[PDB]
C-alpha cells in the first residue's frame, strides 16, 4: 500500500538525520540569512585562509585545500556507511556486494549532498563554521583550480528542484541500492528493494511537491549527471596523483577508488 | 580486499 511507502519514507528520513549531523535545513538557515547564531567566516583569497585557520604550514595553500577535503570525505564515506546500514535489507546482502555497492555509491552521495551545502557563489564547511567562495576555489594553480568547478555547475541546477531532507534521505537511498555497478555478484535482492526505495520516491514527491509536475522524472536525469561528475572527478584525480609531490591520498579512499570507473 | 570498508560495514 501507500502506507508501507511512507513508512519507509519516514525510516529513512529519521536515519538520514541520525546519520548526517549538516542537514540542507541548517544550510539553507546559515546560507540564507535567517538563522540566528552568527554568519560563517568567509574564506576568498589566500589571507581570509590562513586567518580562517585560528577562527576555525610546511605545504602550499591549493594542497592545504586538497588535504581538508581529504578529511571530510572520509568522514561522510562514514556517515554514509552508517546510513546504508538502515537501509532494509541492505545489511542482508552479501557483504562483498555491500562493499560494492558503497565503493561505487559514496562519491554520488558525497556530491548530492555537497549541492545543500552550495549557492552559486560558494560552499559552506567546518560544519557551517566557513564558508569557501568559488571564485577562489576556481583561482587555485591547475590542476585543483578546476576541481570544484564541476560540482558547483551541477549544484546550482540540482539546488533548483528545490529538494528537501525528507526527499533527499529516499533520494541517497535510491542511488546506494543501483543494481548495475560493475562487479555485482548477486543483483536480484538489490534491484528488489531498490524497486521499493523509488516506489517512496515517486509517492514522497506527489505528496511533498503536488505543484511540481515530473519531478521524479528530473531527479531520475540527475542520478546520471552525477556518474559524469564521478568520473570526471576520478580522471583529475588520477591526474593529481600522477603529478604531485605526495599523493598523500588517505587509505579509505584508496581502498573507494582503487579499480573505479 | 577492501579492508576499512570491511570493519566498518560489520560493526
Ligand atoms: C569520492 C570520494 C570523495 C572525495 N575524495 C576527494 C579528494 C581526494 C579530493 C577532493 C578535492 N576537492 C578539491 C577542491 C579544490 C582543490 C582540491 C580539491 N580536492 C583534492 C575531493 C574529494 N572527494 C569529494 C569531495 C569533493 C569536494 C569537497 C569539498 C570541496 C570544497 C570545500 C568543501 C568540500 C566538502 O565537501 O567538505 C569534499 C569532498
Amino acid at each position: 500500500e501507500s502506507a508501507d511507502l511512507r513508512a519507509l519514507a519516514k525510516h529513512l528520513y529519521d536515519s538520514y538525520i541520525k546519520s548526517f549531523p549538516l542537514t540542507k535545513a541548517k544550510a539553507r538557515a546559515i546560507l540564507t540569512g535567517k538563522t540566528t547564531d552568527k554568519s560563517p567566516f568567509v574564506i576568498y583569497d589566500m589571507n581570509s585562509l590562513m586567518m580562517g585557520e585560528d577562527k576555525i604550514q610546511s605545504k602550499e595553500v591549493a594542497i592545504r585545500i586538497f588535504q581538508g577535503c581529504q578529511f571530510r570525505s572520509v568522514e561522510a564515506v562514514q556517515e554514509i556507511t552508517e546510513y546504508a546500514k538502515s537501509i532494509p535489507g541492505f545489511v542482508n546482502l552479501d557483504l562483498n556486494d555491500q562493499v560494492t555497492l558503497l565503493k561505487y555509491g559514496v562519491h554520488e552521495i558525497i556530491y548530492t549532498m555537497l549541492a545543500s551545502l552550495m549557492n552559486k557563489d560558494g560552499v559552506l564547511i567546518s560544519e557551517g563554521q566557513g564558508f569557501m567562495t568559488r571564485e577562489f576555489l576556481k583561482s587555485l594553480r591547475k590542476p585543483f583550480g578546476d576541481f570544484m568547478e564541476p560540482k558547483f555547475e551541477f549544484a546550482v541546477k540540482f539546488n533548483a528542484l528545490e529538494l528537501d531532507d525528507s526527499d533527499l534521505a529516499i533520494f541517497i537511498a535510491v542511488i546506494i541500492l543501483s543494481g548495475d555497478r560493475p562487479g555485482l555478484l548477486n543483483v536480484k535482492p538489490i534491484e528488489d528493494i531498490q524497486d521499493n526505495l523509488l516506489q517512496a520516491l515517486e509517492l514522497q514527491l506527489k505528496l511533498n511537491h503536488p505543484e511540481s509536475s515530473q519531478l521524479f522524472a528530473k531527479l531520475l536525469q540527475k542520478m546520471t549527471d552525477l556518474r559524469q561528475i564521478v568520473t570526471e572527478h576520478v580522471q583529475l584525480l588520477q591526474v593529481i596523483k600522477k603529478t604531485e609531490t605526495d599523493m598523500s591520498l588517505h587509505p579509505l579512499l584508496q581502498e573507494i577508488y582503487k579499480d573505479l570507473y | 580486499r577492501h579492508k576499512i570498508l570491511h570493519r566498518l560495514l560489520q560493526e
